[PDB]
RNA sequence: AAAUCAGAUAAUUGGUAAAUACGGUUGUCUGAAAAGACAAUGCCGUGAAGCUACCAUCUGUUGGAUUAUGACUGAAGGCCUC
RNA sequence: GGCUCUUCCUAUCAUUGUGAAGCAGAAUUCACAACGUGUCGGAUUGUUCACCCGCUAAUAGGGAACGUGAGCUGGGUUUAG
RNA sequence: UUAGUGACGCGCAUGAAUGGAUUAAUGAGAUUACCACUGUCCCUAUCUACUAUCUAGCGAACCCACAGCUAAGGGAACGGGC
RNA sequence: CUCAGAACUGAAGCGGACAAAGGUAAUCCGA
């Protein structure tokens, strides 16, 4: 029982900011600070080239910082913002100031209520569960 | 019509596909002309300080 | 009349894909045939079914908010989102393009056709602007002690469905507050996000395909649609 | 040992061998495939890469991200400048392959086309023509057409890039084949013969939201490192004698190296057919009103305030691709018609065109116009010169 | 529509700056101001052109003959069977 | 031994077209024409191997002086402390 | 996590100045995490000086049976020569 | 020749070049 079986579309194309590795602020109310990015879903690679994740994506990942009971295991999360300029159909690149991401159950609902912050377009149309919860959308 | 932005900056007058944009914590967003505009206005300097903007113009009219 | 079930795509989230109220109905651009069926088959004469997208997306139903004397689209809007939705509008109802740091004017605001709930920290400006143009009066609360409102409370002018964890208490102070009986309860297969999974409005009741028998039987009976 | 680690090879061997290109205006090796079915017509014209704008359009586009929206597209602006027509070539068919008959000369053939046949002009008795010029006679010329009717398969007009239109350093002209596609060689013939001494226009060839071919020449970026080149994977950063180099040119047996092993080399300048390119407009260098749109209702022209950087202005017509064309500014390029006409959905997409940039590339503009930064600065220059 | 590959381009966004472009500034030296120079690029910020990247953008057809296999007609061998 | 790169094999992992089933569907298994294209990111180990965490259409098995030190690297192995 | 640490110890082959057990300061001494950090990496780009380049002048050395395109074959069982 | 106060002023910069320690927690040796 994994996946990303919730999503609702095509994700459109965002530059991949978030390599494996990468860590980011985690802003639902799960109780996790923050998310170690262990591996991004649909992604066959070239030789040595780090599997990357964006807004929308949904990886796989584990929390470094928050409840105890939450960190030493792998949960999906699916990313909210990043700082990684990407660009819209306006011609326009934007970013936000930090890379965030809220924890959640491979059919696309969020453990938690509430969202820090504001969430990227490209997630909504996407991720239903998580644009409920936003707070703001850009 | 050809729909104008304005920059957050200097409020430069700014067409389709120039510049750039930022999204703060508050969820409020900036749109830039210049590499130098978003540069300024992130180092947090008062575009009132600076000559060239229109801030300052308006300050001394 | 019933309560319909459908899917957006393979989503039961309808909530987040349309915005109804009783004198429009608001639905995302790329939809399939079967899900503008779902919705013309019953209300198309009646009133007008608007598809839209918002800020170049389908989730027209959490990013905007109205009752029938008017519409709240978010900054996120574009003009020609904008002037579609105008035109596509009884001259009757007026819009408007708020700007709120909260975006998501259908998550921070439950609106029916007299009383508005209302994100606990939302702008004065905003407040008076649903006040004056929807037409209602505003409370700023906080439903099942979470801030956005739109997403854990439904309304139509008869009652509400609300997220299940709510207390009596809060309860009693929400049906005074609105006027109306209210209902703690679940949609879509025990989900506790209500708004996503239904809309209403005083005739009418769509929700998602999963939501069991029990369930829309609470609903039916609590919108007091028969 | 098998390799460790399987990954794709390191370029196309079909690109292969890397050297500079003998062509330098474009050579389409073949024509678009002929059909009987519409009256001749021109296969492909000449043009020259002027610069880039971006385009705002709409998209009607159904079942597309896009559907409703719009969109913003980088684009190329190519000036395409009258073509002169000079002569007429047959073709036979050989067991050998196709072979030329002959070819019909005008009798106008102007000096800058004569050009071609010298390395300089001015320093010679300019004597190129001379003979077909006093010995004239028209009877034989069309005895020569009747003949091309007679014995040929293939026609093609021999044309006159004029570049004496442009502002550029060279003024030597283009003379080019341009194959014609129409049923029946005799009107084909006709066709050419109408041609002759006169000048054709990129309307005349190209359309609208017709799907475009590029011929041309890279940009030549000189002798290139392995890297560069064929995009190996740098070596570890500790190496000694450098980490730039390919590892292994390959293993023991056999004792030499493959042809297919990538190597140093020369990068640049080659020939290239880039397909399926979209015709965003074609404009008339009339029209001061060629670069404005339904939407802008304002005079605005091509050129870029300050100009097309390392070009110039444009005042011939021209055409706007969508994207990039192979080349740096000023290189000729020759604009040939799809080998079969092309049927797909970014092929039928009507264009909705919104916003033309006019604004300066030579900086970071925020200028449409002259007339903009002078209301901005107060400085009327039309206040000036009064 | 995406991924991997291939071939290009540089409008935009990024990267690069010894154009020593313009500004700032430390130490010294020219009596001072002004203007500079020296500290193998003093240092710092922006920085056009150029080069450059999935860190940017564009583009990547159509027939014929056949294999395995499934069939038509059919004989050796009245019937049977690709 | 790994890194780098190229090519070959087919006892085919995936992709194409098929035959077969104790083939309802889904999944799977056996076989045929067949490499044309692809066959990935990390823990520990000098490792070949092995084992785990993952993504994936798939994460096939091999050759080329156990491919590849005037290509690196020098962890292992095998001088002198 | 064949790594590190703490424990257990049917210790191949621990053990008492052939010293056993400890241990602050201490170290260009072996090992493991973590924080900061970053071009080590994803993924490679750009800039400077000196080279390689070309020119005037000057001017060696290693090495050298004979020489120098391959496929197979046989052959002192991997030929350049047959 | 040292030390301390207050006020004003700048793109919040000011050991501006030069000079000039990265930390923490453990294990093994040898004081
Ligand atoms: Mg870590
Ligand atoms: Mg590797
Ligand atoms: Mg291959
Ligand atoms: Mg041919
Ligand atoms: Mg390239
Ligand atoms: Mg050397
Ligand atoms: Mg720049
Ligand atoms: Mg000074
Ligand atoms: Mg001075
Ligand atoms: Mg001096
Ligand atoms: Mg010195
Ligand atoms: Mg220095
Ligand atoms: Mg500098
Ligand atoms: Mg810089
Ligand atoms: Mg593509
Ligand atoms: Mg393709
Ligand atoms: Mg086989
Ligand atoms: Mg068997
Ligand atoms: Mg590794
Ligand atoms: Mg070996
Ligand atoms: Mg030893
Ligand atoms: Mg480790
Ligand atoms: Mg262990
Ligand atoms: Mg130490
Ligand atoms: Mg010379
Ligand atoms: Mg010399
Ligand atoms: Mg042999
Ligand atoms: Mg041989
Ligand atoms: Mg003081
Ligand atoms: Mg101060
Ligand atoms: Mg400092
Ligand atoms: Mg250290
Ligand atoms: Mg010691």
């Amino acid at each position: 029982a994994r996946g990303r079986g919730g999503q609702v579309g095509t994700k459109a194309k965002v530059s991949l900011g978030l390599p494996v590795g990468a860590v980011m602020n985690c802003a639902d109310n799960s109780g996790a600070k923050n998310l170690y990015t262990i591996a991004c879903f649909g992604i066959k690679g070239h030789l040595s080239k780090l599997p990357s994740a964006s807004i929308g994506d949904m990886i796989l990942c584990s929390v470094k910082k928050g409840s105890p009971k939450l960190r030493k295991k792998v949960l999906q999360a699916i990313v909210i913002r990043q700082r990684r300029p990407w660009r819209r159909r306006d011609g326009v690149f934007i970013y936000f100031e930090d890379n965030a991401g809220v924890i959640a159950n491979p059919k696309g609902e969020m453990k938690g209520s509430q969202i820090t912050g504001p969430v990227a377009k490209e997630c909504a149309d996407i991720w239903p569960k998580v644009a409920s919860n936003a707070g703001s959308v850009v | 019509v050809v729909r104008t932005g304005t920059c957050s900056f200097c409020e430069y007058r700014i067409y389709p596909g120039r510049g750039q944009r930022f999204i703060a914590k508050d969820g409020r967003g900036f749109f830039f002309l210049t590499k130098k505009a978003k540069c300024l206005s992130l180092r947090k300097v008062k575009a009132q300080k600076i000559t060239w903007t229109i801030a300052r113009r308006r300050l001394w009219k | 009349s019933m309560a319909r079930r459908c899917q957006f795509e393979n989503s039961n989230d309808i909530g987040v894909f349309c915005k109804l109220t009783s004198a429009y109905c608001l639905v995302s651009v790329g939809a399939s045939e079967n899900f503008y069926s779902v919705f013309e088959s019953e209300l198309v004469p009646h009133i007008p079914v608007i598809h839209t997208s918002i800020g170049g997306t389908r989730i027209v139903g959490r990013v905007t908010c109205g009752n029938k004397n008017g519409l709240l689209v978010p900054n996120t809007c574009n003009d020609n989102e904008l002037r579609n939705i105008r035109n596509s509008l009884p001259d009757n109802v007026r819009v408007r393009r708020i700007e709120e740091k909260l975006s998501a004017l259908g998550n921070c605001v439950v609106a029916n056709d007299y009383v508005a709930l209302i994100h606990p920290d939302l702008d004065r400006e905003s407040e008076e602007i649903i006040a004056d143009t929807l037409g209602v009066e505003v409370f700023r609360t906080t439903i099942a002690n979470n801030v956005l409102v739109g997403t854990y409370c439904v309304i139509n002018n008869r009652g509400g469905l609300v997220h299940p964890l709510a207390s009596v208490e809060e309860l009693d102070e929400l049906a005074n507050l609105l006027q109306i009986p209210l209902c703690a309860g679940t949609i879509n297969r025990g989900s506790d996000v209500i708004g996503a999974g239904l809309v209403v409005n005083d005739w009418a009741a769509f929700c998602g395909l999963d939501t069991t028998s029990t369930e829309i039987s609470v609903v039916e009976n609590i919108f007091k649609l028969n | 040992s098998h390799r460790k680690f399987e990954a794709p090879r390191h370029g196309s061997l079909g690109f292969r061998p890397r050297r500079r290109t003998r062509h330098h205006r474009g050579r389409c090796r073949s024509f678009p495939k002929d059909d009987p079915s519409k009256k001749p017509h021109l296969t492909a014209f000449t043009g020259f890469k002027a610069g880039m704008t971006h385009i705002l359009r709409e998209v009607d586009r159904s079942g597309s991200r896009h559907n409703k929206k719009e969109v913003v597209e980088a684009v190329t602006v190519i000036e395409c400048p009258p073509m002169t027509i000079v002569g007429v070539v047959g073709y036979i068919d050989t067991p050998r392959g196709l072979r030329a008959l002959t070819t019909v000369w005008a009798k106008t053939i102007d000096n800058n086309t004569k050009k071609r046949f010298y390395k300089n002009w001015a320093n010679s008795n300019k004597k190129a023509f001379t003979h077909h010029e006093k010995n004239f006679d028209q009877k034989a010329q069309d005895l020569l057409l009747k003949r091309i009717e007679k014995y040929c398969s293939v026609v093609r007009v021999i044309a006159h890039t004029n570049m004496s239109k442009l502002n550029l350093r060279q003024k030597k002209n283009h003379i080019l084949e341009i194959q014609v596609n129409g049923g029946k060689v005799a009107e084909k013939v006709a066709f050419a013969k109408s041609l002759l001494e006169k000048e054709v226009k990129v309307d005349s060839i190209f359309a609208e939201n017709e799907m475009l071919d590029v011929l041309g020449v890279t940009k030549g970026k000189g002798f290139a490192g392995v890297i560069k080149r064929f995009g190996v994977k740098h070596l570890q950063k500790k190496t000694h004698r450098g980490y730039r180099k390919v590892g292994c040119i390959g293993a023991w047996h056999p004792s030499r190296i493959r042809f297919t092993v990538p190597r140093a080399g020369q990068l640049g300048y080659h020939h290239r057919t880039e397909t399926n390119k979209k015709v965003y407009r074609v404009g008339k260098g009339d029209d001061a009103s060629n670069a404005s749109t339904a939407g802008d209702v304002t005079d605005k022209a091509i050129t870029p305030l300050g100009g097309f950087p390392h070009y110039g202005v444009v005042k011939n017509d021209f055409i706007m691709i969508k994207g990039c064309c192979v080349g740096p500014k000023k290189r000729v390029l020759t604009l040939r018609k799809s080998i079969i006409p092309q049927t797909h959905g970014a092929a039928k997409e009507i264009i909705n065109l919104k916003f033309i940039d006019t604004s300066s590339k030579i900086g970071h503009g925020r200028f449409q116009t002259v007339e903009e930064k002078d209301k901005f600065f107060g400085r009327d220059r039309t206040k000036k010169v009064e």
